[PDB]
DNA sequence: TTCTTATAAATAGTT
DNA sequence: AAACTATTTATAAGA
DNA sequence: TCTTATAAATAGTT
DNA sequence: AAACTATTTATAAGA
DNA sequence: TTCTTATAAATAGTT
DNA sequence: AACTATTTATAAGA
C-alpha cells in the first residue's frame, strides 16, 4: 500500500543493512541467507568477475550517512572523501563565478 | 482500573498523553519479562500521535530487524483488525 | 497467577513454550490497545527460543519499518537493563 | 524507411519484435551521441512487452539515479501526453 | 545536417546548448515512439552540462525505478565505452 | 642550527612564532624552486595556530585547486602520520 | 649539492624527473616539520609536468581547503614573482 | 535469419 | 524555442 | 487445551 | 510529577 | 624583527 | 637507488 517511491527506498535500505552486516561478520557459520553471497562480493577487494560497480552503488547510498571515521563498508571512507571533494568544487566554482561577475561588472 | 474503559481513541488530550506513557511502560515491562522468561528476541517500535519515536529491544535492534527481513517462512502476523475479531469471538 | 513467578529463564522447554504463547498473546493485546487508545503506530517483532517469528503491527509493518529507518533525531531507546533500573527505583 | 509508419502499437508479434530491437539500438545510439556532444549524464531504462530489462547509462546507472533522487527543484517532466501535444503543434 | 559532425564534446557553450535542446527533443520523441510502437515502459533521465535535470517516462517514473531496483536477473547494460567499441568494429 | 632540534611542538610562544615565519618562508622558497626547476604547479596553504591564513601558488590558486577536485585517479597522498613512518625506515 | 645550480627549468628529462622526486619529498618533509613544530595545518598540492597529482596535508586535505574557501580577510598571498623579489632584496 | 536499399525523419547550419 | 533547406542518419521493407 | 485462584496492571482521582 | 486503591485484567499452576 | 654564524639538513652529481 | 661533497637552511644568542 506504500508508494513505489517509499518502496524503492525501503528496498535500498534493506540491501544496505545486508551489506553492513556482511562487512563486519566474522562468524564463518552465519545463518543469515544473504551473508555468504555478500561476503563473497565484498571479498572482491582483489581490485580486478561480479561487477564492483554494483557494490559501490550500495556503498554510495550508505555513505550518505555512515558517520564513524572507521566504517568497514567497502569504499565508504573513500566515498565520504569524494563527497567532500565535490562540495569543495562547488565552493570553488561559486567564488570563481563571483570574481568574474565583479570583473566583467 | 476504577472503571472499565472501552478500547477506543481517548479524546481528552491530557488523558491520552498520561495514559500513553503509563501503558507504554507497561508494554515494555511485559516485553522485558517475556524476553527473559522465554529467552527470546523482541523489538518494539512505537510512534505516538505527534510522531515521536520510542523503541525497546532485548538485544541489538539492527540484528533483530535483519533476521526479520530475511525470515523466509510463513509466520503469524497480526494487525489491529485481526485482534478485534479475535476478541469478538470470546 | 496461582503463584508469583520470578523473572528468570524457564528451563523446562514445555513450560517455556506454554508461558511464551500466553504472554505473547497478552503482549499483542496490550500493544493493540495502546495503539487504539492513544492513536499511535506500533510494530512488534518477536523471535522465540527456537527462532520462530511472530509479528504484530497496528498498521502495515513495512510502513512502520521505513519510517523507523528514516528517523534521524533523539528518541528514547530502552533495553532490559534500562527496564530493570526503572523497576528497582520503585 | 521504405514507407512511413503510423505511431500506434504494432499488433503483429514478429514485426513488433524486429522494430523494437532496431529502434532500441537507435535510441541508445542517440543517447550516447547526446551525452558526448553535450557533456551530459544520461540513464535510459527500457522494459519491453515480454517484461525484460534493457539499460543504457553514459557511465554509471546508479550514479545518475542517486543524483536523480537527491535533485529537488522544478524540472521538465514529459509523458507521452506532453509529447503528443508538442508533436501536434508542429 | 548541412554538414556531418564528429561525436566529440561541443566546446562552445552557445552551440552546445543549441544542439542539446534540439537533440534532447529528438531523443524524447524516439523514446515515445518506441514505447507506443512496441508497448514498453521507458524511463529517461538527463543531466545537462550545467546539471539541470530533464526527464521522460512513458508512465510514472517512480514505478519504473522500482521495477529496475527489484529486477534480479542478468540483462543488457550498455555504456558510452561499450557503444564506442561496437561502432568502431565496422 | 647551533643545535639540533627534535620535531615536536615548540612550547615557547615567542620562539614558536619566530620559527613559523622563518620556516614558512623557507618552505615557500623551496616550492618556488621546485616549480621552476621541474616545470610543475604547486599550491601551498598554511593556517597557523591562531587560524590566520598564509598561501603560495606558482600559478592561480583557484585553478590548481579546481584541478585537484577534478582529479580522479589514485595518487600519492601523505599525511603527518604517513611521513613519520617513512622517515623511521630511512 | 656537488655544485650550485641556477633556478631555471631542467631540460634533460632524466635529471628533471630525479630532481622532482627528490625535492618533492624534501618539500613534504619541511611541510611536515612546520606543522609539528609550530602547530599549524598545511595543505600542499603538486602537479608535475605531465599533470600527475601528488599531495600532502597535515590533517584531512579537504577540510583544510574547505576552511580556505571560508577565509575572508586580507592575508599573505605569495607568487613566484614575490619570492624572486624577496630573494633579490637580500 | 542476415543484409541491402528507398525513403522518411533528423539535424547542422543559419536566420 | 521556430523557420527554413541541404545533407546526413535511421529504419521499414526488400533482397 | 479451559478453568481458577491469585498476581499484576491500571482508571480515576488525590 | 508521582501516589493511592478500587477495580479490571493477565496469567500460573493444574486439570 | 634582524643579524650572525656554527651547525644541521638538503641535495647535485657521481657510482 | 645509494653515496658524498658541497650548498642551503636554520637555532640560538646578540
Ligand atoms: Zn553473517
Ligand atoms: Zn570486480
Ligand atoms: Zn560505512
Amino acid at each position: 500500500h506504500m508508494s513505489p517511491g517509499d518502496s524503492r527506498r525501503l528496498s535500498i535500505q534493506r540491501c544496505i543493512q545486508s551489506l553492513v552486516h556482511a562487512c563486519q561478520c566474522r562468524n564463518a557459520n552465519c545463518s543469515l541467507p544473504s551473508c555468504q553471497k555478500m561476503k563473497r562480493v565484498v571479498q572482491h577487494t582483489k581490485g580486478c568477475c561480479p561487477i564492483c560497480k554494483q557494490l559501490i552503488a550500495l556503498c554510495c547510498y550508505h555513505a550518505k550517512h555512515c558517520q564513524e571515521n572507521k566504517c568497514p563498508v567497502p569504499f565508504c571512507l573513500n566515498i565520504k572523501q569524494k563527497l567532500r571533494q565535490q562540495q569543495l568544487q562547488h565552493r570553488l566554482q561559486q567564488a570563481q563565478m563571483l570574481r568574474r561577475r565583479m570583473a566583467s561588472m | 482500573g476504577r472503571k472499565k474503559i472501552q478500547i477506543t481513541r481517548i479524546m481528552d488530550e491530557r488523558n491520552r498523553q498520561v495514559t500513553f506513557t503509563k501503558r507504554k511502560f507497561g508494554l515494555m515491562k511485559k516485553a522485558y519479562e517475556l524476553s527473559v522468561l522465554c529467552d527470546c528476541e523482541i523489538a518494539l517500535i512505537i510512534f505516538n500521535s505527534s510522531n515521536k519515536l520510542f523503541q525497546y529491544a532485548s538485544t541489538d535492534m539492527d540484528k533483530v530487524l535483519l533476521k526479520y527481513t530475511e525470515y523466509n517462512e510463513p509466520h503469524e502476523s497480526r494487525t489491529n483488525s485481526d485482534i478485534v475479531e479475535a476478541l469478538n469471538k470470546k
